[PDB]
Order: structure tokens, then C-alpha cells, then sequence
């Protein structure tokens, strides 16, 4: 269990937490604003998934400051997580390419 | 079990205030929203506002005059709506409902009949209604009760404490000089009275005075 | 705010016939509409959630359909217990809004009223007043008239009537005519009758004591 | 080849049930959807429901009364629609169609004429229709057949088993006391009868009784 597989695994777990908490915080922030469609938990969870994966169909979109602020956190946490995995996959491939040589 | 519990009625004079309660039971999640719905006599439902007890945040209807304050209490699982400076237009039945955060209202409350007037609270006078001496009876016999001289509404009239439901009518109350007045009727088979006890149960939550009255034949 | 229009306001239908309620949104809301039922002096009860999804406990008689702006609540073969107020509610955009409501009534067969005259209680006379109550129960249609004649002389003073909505157990109507008289006025009269003019009979059904 | 095959007719009495079949041939992919369309006499097409034999999942029209059950059978490539508790309103012609999953219906079935009644199945009585003795003939001669006393509909009338099509009329059936009645006419050249055989073929799928009848001149 090296670092790159530990961080990537921890990123996946953290991403799940952000998706769940993001759904809760989105509804809590979007309600009270007339015209907002992100006001129920199940679809807010679906919105979080297509937000963290960047994607963004447009069927659901935050219209409040805190609702959009939550979205930004979801985006970054999504991009970083899916990006931390790629960096982990590279370290795996690089470390094995040395084994196909003299290291 | 009754999931949402509300007081029967609240009498308020114009200018004053009232704090309704909505004690909840059953599954209490962190995503639960408590809504409040106003319904004026003869009219339809009207969304007042919402509140999430978990966070304490509350939203309100903006199209209407905002005179409501929603607070919560996670310790006792009870939601509170504070109405301030009420007039005759604010006199209605206020329902509370629980939303799981999925849009619809799964369960509602019995509703609190809030009456706005300067009158005084008066207990109801209950009187029996037995058929006359020369009143012929067929295969069915009709009895009844008389509830008058009470304020404000509503009143709950049950026969034999719920066990009698079929053939029961409870006419709407009439208002004569700051005093409501209605009547209720029961229709049991002719061969069941007064052999089997037939009594009406009248409850007046506004004064918290529930009384019974057995229907005996005229002596 | 999303506007929900329920037309018509009152829907009249024969027993055992399929009846459809209408709910129209001012803008597309997908399937985020919900149907409720409210009987006389009762709390709203969820019938259909999300346009077509059924609710446990609710009879299979009820069904829902529609998407976008037009939705429909249907009752396959309506019966007497379905007499109530039907509201629709959307959850697509904040805030949640309700429909204007739709009253359902059943057109049953003509039924003769059951007149019942009641003398004032002995407990009421002690209070210092009296009141003779007359019950016109289970008739159809609701168009009816009650007359009070004391000693053959028509009385109109002290008469308070009260009609009920269509009873959700037999699709009928009922009213209660109460003649309130002081004890002094009650002693100097003796005879009291209760007439009832209905469609079912050319001759008025009367009851006196 | 005929891609979709359906029974001619099915007679059902109110309260009972019926299971229609739709045997498919030709290219049978895994993305094929079998649809069912209801058409009442004089009215238009009405989508009942759909089903994918590959997975077995079936969807139904929700705007109308749901009294249909769609099942499949990959072994015999036949789709089945189960109608339960039918009334007079359910009496119609039920088409089945194959969709490639691209939206449109490429091919349809002949349709099954489902009749709802308490009457009994009766074979049709076929009678010839030859011109009278003093009936003058021009460059063309008109013959015909008489099909009556059958129930329920439909009936397929062909002349010379299909080889005769031009100058052929088949009038709609009339209903008199639980018995349908129609007639068919054929118009062949005057110099071709009765030299060349002219016979009508009447099929009644409801009773599965197909009969022929040669049109000979009056003796
Ligand atoms: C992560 C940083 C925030 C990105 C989303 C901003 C959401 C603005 C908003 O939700 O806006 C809508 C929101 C509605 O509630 O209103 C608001 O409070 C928005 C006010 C916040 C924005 C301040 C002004 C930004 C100016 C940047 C360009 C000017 C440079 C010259
Ligand atoms: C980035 C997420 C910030 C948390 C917002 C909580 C919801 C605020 C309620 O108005």
C-alpha cells in the first residue's frame, strides 16, 4: 500500500462525502430562491455527480451565491479526485516500466 | 401512530400574537422539512413557509404578507410557527406537513383552527334529542344532539366514542351574536335503542371541555 | 412562481363512471406534480406522487398521468367515498404551489328526505330557553325548503338553517332547521310542525308533535 | 414473407379474458420492440403498450385504463397481450407492430378483431347472386355473393382466391338481432362468364370456417 494508491483511494472516499454533503448543502441553499430547480435531495445528488465529473448537462443549475459556491467545491473536489487517480495510474505504470529494464 | 400533532384551536384578538406547535413522531431524519399550510374557510390550500429542524433555516412565501416566524426544537421534535399582529383575514385553519425532501407531503396534521375575534371563550351547551311521544318509528330510529352557545369553533362530535359512524350527520355551525351553534344526528336500527346505549361525545378544544350525553327516550 | 390551474372547479359525474381531473402548469415541470384529497373538515391526503406513482394504502381506483404542463388524475368507476376536494401541487421550482382545487360530486338517483321533529330537552328549559330541531336527512337533490307553522300559523322568526355538503357515504344531502324560542314564547303556543317541500313528492312531508 | 402474424378474431364475454398472439418472422434483433395498437371502429390509432422480448421489460400507456399485460417468448418469437375484465368499450381491432428501436413502426400485423358480447359464435350462410332471366347485359356483367347469419366479425371475401380484384365491392356488415350481414359484388366482362369460372371465397376466422361458392347462371 504505497502513497499514490492511498491518496487515490482516500480521494474516492472523500469524493463520495462531497457528493452527499454537496447534495444536502445545495438544497439548503437553493430553497428560498424563486425559480430554483435544485430543491430536492435525489436530483441534487444526480446534479452533484454530473458536476464533479464536469459533464454538466444543464438540466440542473444553482442560482444562489452559496448554491454556486457549493458547486465550485464539488467541481474542484471532483477534478482533483479524478486527477489524483490519473497521477496514481502514472506512478504505477512508470514504476513497472523500470521493472522491464534495469531498475 | 399519529405522526403530526397540533392543538385543536387558538383564539386570538386583533393586534396580539400566537405560537402554534407541531409535535412530530415516527422517523425523524436530518433531511426532513416541516411545512405550514393556511386554509381559509371555503378556500383552498396556501403554502405559508418551510423549515428544516436539522439546520434551523426557514423559508417563507413572498407573494403574501409575511407575518410568520418559523422556529424548531430538535430536543422535543416540535416545530413552531409565530404569527404576529393578526386580523380577521388571518383567521383560518393552519395545517403542518412533513416533507422527506422529495417534494411531496407524505403526512399532514389535524390542523389548528385559529379564530380572530374580540369575543370570549364559551363552553358548549349539550342537549339530547329524543323523538316525541306520538312519533312513529319504522325499521330505523333517528336520534341527535344539540350543541350551542360556544365560541370559537370547532367542535368534535362523536357517537359512542367512535364505535358509531354509519348514519351520522354533523351539520355546519351557524353564527348568531358571537355564539356558534350546530347539531348532530345519528340513525340506528329501531331494534337497538334504548336497549343498547347511544351517547354523543362533544369536544370543544378551544376551552378544552369534552362532555358526554346519553340519549334516553322521553319519559 | 409556477401557477397551477384546475378546471373545471366543480366536476359532476354519475356513479360507477370514469372521472378525470385536470391540472395545468404555467410552465413545464416534468412529472413533479402531486395529487391530494381533502374531504369535509379533514386533512389533505396524498393520492398520487410524481404524476403517476401510486401510494400504498390508496385504493387502486385512483391513477395519474401527464408530463410537462398537462396532468390528469383519474378515478376508474367513482363511488360515494370519493366525494371530496382534489388539489394538485408542484415541486419543480421554489416555492411549492397548489392548485385552485376541484370539487367532485356524484349524481345519484332521487331520494326522499327523512323528516324528524324533536321537542326541546328538559335540560334546556331549565336554562330559560327552548329550541325545536328538525332533521331533513338523506335527500337528493339538495334543493329543498323547510317551513315552520305554529298553531297553523307560519313562523319565520328564530329559524336558523344549516346544510351539509354531499355526504360521502351515500351521495345524499341533509339539513337541520332549528327554531329557537324563549321559554315564555314556548309556553303560550303548544303546537309545532315541520314541513318539507322536495322534488320527490308533490305533497309536502310534514312532522309535528 | 408475412413478418407479423395475428389471429383473425377473438370472441369474449364481459368479465372474461383473452390472450392475443403476435408470431414474428424475419430479422429478429436484440433491440426489437413489439408494440400494440388499439383501434375502435370509426376511431383512430391508440398506443396500448410496448415490450422488448430480449429483456422482457414492458411499458404501458398510463393515460388510459390499464387492463393489458405484455409477455414474450424468445423460443417461439411470439409476443402476447393479456386483456383482463373487458367491456363493450374494449371491443376493437388490436394491431401489433415491430419497432427497430429507432422510433417508427416498420411493419404492422393484420390485426385481431376482438368482439365483446354474450352472443354465440355462428358460421356464415353463403348464397350466390346470379342475374335474373330478363336482365339484359351490356359489355360487363355483375355477379355477387350473400354472407349473412354470422357472429362475430370480420369476414374475408375473395373472388377466385385472389386472382380477381378489379371491379370488386365488399359492403360493410349490418347488425340485426346479434347477427351480422353483408354482401359482395364482382364485375367481370360479359364475354367471360359463365365460360370462365367465377367463385367467391368467404372466410370466417371467428369460427375458422372458410367456404367457397361458384356463381352459376340461373337455370
Ligand atoms: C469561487 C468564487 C465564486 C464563483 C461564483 C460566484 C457566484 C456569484 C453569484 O452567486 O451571483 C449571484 C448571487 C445571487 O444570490 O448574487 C451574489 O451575491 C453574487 C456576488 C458575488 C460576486 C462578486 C462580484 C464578482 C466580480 C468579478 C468581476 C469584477 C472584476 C472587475
Ligand atoms: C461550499 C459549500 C458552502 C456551504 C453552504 C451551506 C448552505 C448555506 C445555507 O444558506
Amino acid at each position: 500500500s504505497a502513497l499514490h494508491w492511498r491518496a487515490a483511494g482516500a480521494a474516492t472516499v472523500l469524493l463520495v462525502i462531497v457528493l452527499l454533503a454537496g447534495s444536502y448543502l445545495a438544497v439548503l441553499a437553493e430553497r428560498g430562491a424563486p425559480g430554483a430547480q435544485l430543491i430536492t435531495y435525489p436530483r441534487a445528488l444526480w446534479w452533484a455527480c454530473e458536476t464533479a465529473t464536469t459533464v454538466g448537462y444543464g438540466d440542473l443549475c444553482p442560482v444562489t451565491l452559496w448554491g454556486r459556491l457549493v458547486a465550485v467545491v464539488v467541481m474542484v473536489a471532483g477534478i482533483t479526485s479524478f486527477g489524483l487517480v490519473t497521477a496514481a495510474l502514472a506512478t504505477w505504470f512508470v514504476g513497472r516500466e523500470q521493472e522491464r529494464r534495469g531498475h | 401512530q399519529v405522526q403530526l400533532q397540533q392543538p385543536g384551536a387558538e383564539l386570538v384578538k386583533p393586534g396580539a400574537s400566537v405560537k402554534l406547535s407541531c409535535k412530530a413522531s415516527g422517523y425523524t431524519f436530518t433531511s426532513d422539512w416541516i411545512h405550514w399550510v393556511k386554509q381559509r374557510p371555503g378556500h383552498g390550500l396556501e403554502w405559508i413557509g418551510e423549515i428544516i429542524p436539522s439546520y434551523g433555516r426557514a423559508n417563507y412565501n413572498e407573494k403574501i404578507q409575511k407575518k410568520a416566524t418559523l422556529t424548531a426544537d430538535k430536543s422535543s421534535s416540535t416545530a413552531f410557527m409565530q404569527l404576529s399582529s393578526l386580523t380577521s383575514e388571518d383567521s383560518a385553519v393552519y395545517y403542518c406537513a412533513r416533507e422527506r425532501g422529495d417534494g411531496y407531503f407524505a403526512v399532514w396534521g389535524a390542523g389548528t383552527t385559529v379564530t380572530v375575534s374580540s369575543a370570549k371563550t364559551t363552553p358548549p351547551s349539550v342537549y339530547p334529542l329524543a323523538p316525541g311521544s306520538a312519533a312513529q318509528t319504522n325499521s330505523m330510529v333517528t336520534l341527535g344532539c344539540l350543541v350551542k352557545g360556544y365560541f370559537p369553533e370547532p367542535v368534535t362530535v362523536t357517537w359512542n366514542s367512535g364505535s358509531l359512524s354509519s348514519g351520522v350527520h354533523t351539520f355546519p355551525a351557524v353564527l348568531q351574536s358571537d355564539l356558534y351553534t350546530l347539531s348532530s344526528s345519528v340513525t340506528v336500527p329501531s331494534s337497538s335503542w334504548p336497549s343498547e346505549t347511544v351517547t354523543c361525545n362533544v369536544a370543544h378544544p378551544a376551552s378544552s371541555t369534552k362532555v358526554d350525553k346519553k340519549i334516553v327516550p322521553r319519559d | 412562481d409556477i401557477l397551477l390551474t384546475q378546471s373545471p372547479a366543480i366536476l359532476s359525474v354519475s356513479p360507477g363512471e370514469r372521472v378525470s381531473f385536470s391540472c395545468r402548469a404555467s410552465q413545464s415541470i416534468g412529472t413533479d406534480i402531486h395529487w391530494y384529497q381533502q374531504r369535509t373538515n379533514g386533512s389533505p391526503r396524498l393520492l398520487i406522487k410524481y404524476a403517476s406513482e401510486s401510494i400504498s394504502g390508496i385504493p387502486s381506483r385512483f391513477s395519474g398521468s401527464g408530463s410537462g404542463t398537462d396532468f390528469t388524475l383519474s378515478i376508474n368507476s367513482v363511488e360515494s367515498e370519493d366525494i371530496a376536494n382534489y388539489y394538485c401541487q408542484q415541486s419543480n421550482r421554489w416555492p411549492f404551489t397548489f392548485g385552485s382545487g376541484t370539487k367532485l360530486e356524484i349524481k345519484r338517483a332521487d331520494a326522499a328526505p327523512t323528516v324528524s321533529i324533536f321537542p326541546p330537552s328538559s335540560e334546556q328549559l331549565t336554562s330559560g330557553g327552548a329550541s325545536v330541531v328538525c332533521f331533513l336527512n338523506n335527500f337528493y337533490p339538495k334543493d329543498i325548503n323547510v317551513k315552520w307553522k305554529i298553531d297553523g300559523s307560519e313562523r319565520q322568526n328564530g329559524v336558523l338553517n344549516s346544510w351539509t355538503d354531499q355526504d360521502s357515504k351515500d351521495s345524499t344531502y341533509s339539513m337541520s332547521s332549528t327554531l329557537t324560542l324563549t321559554k315564555d314564547e314556548y309556553e303560550r303556543h303548544n303546537s309545532y310542525t315541520c314541513e318539507a317541500t322536495h322534488k320527490t313528492s308533490t305533497s309536502p312531508i310534514v312532522k309535528s308533535f
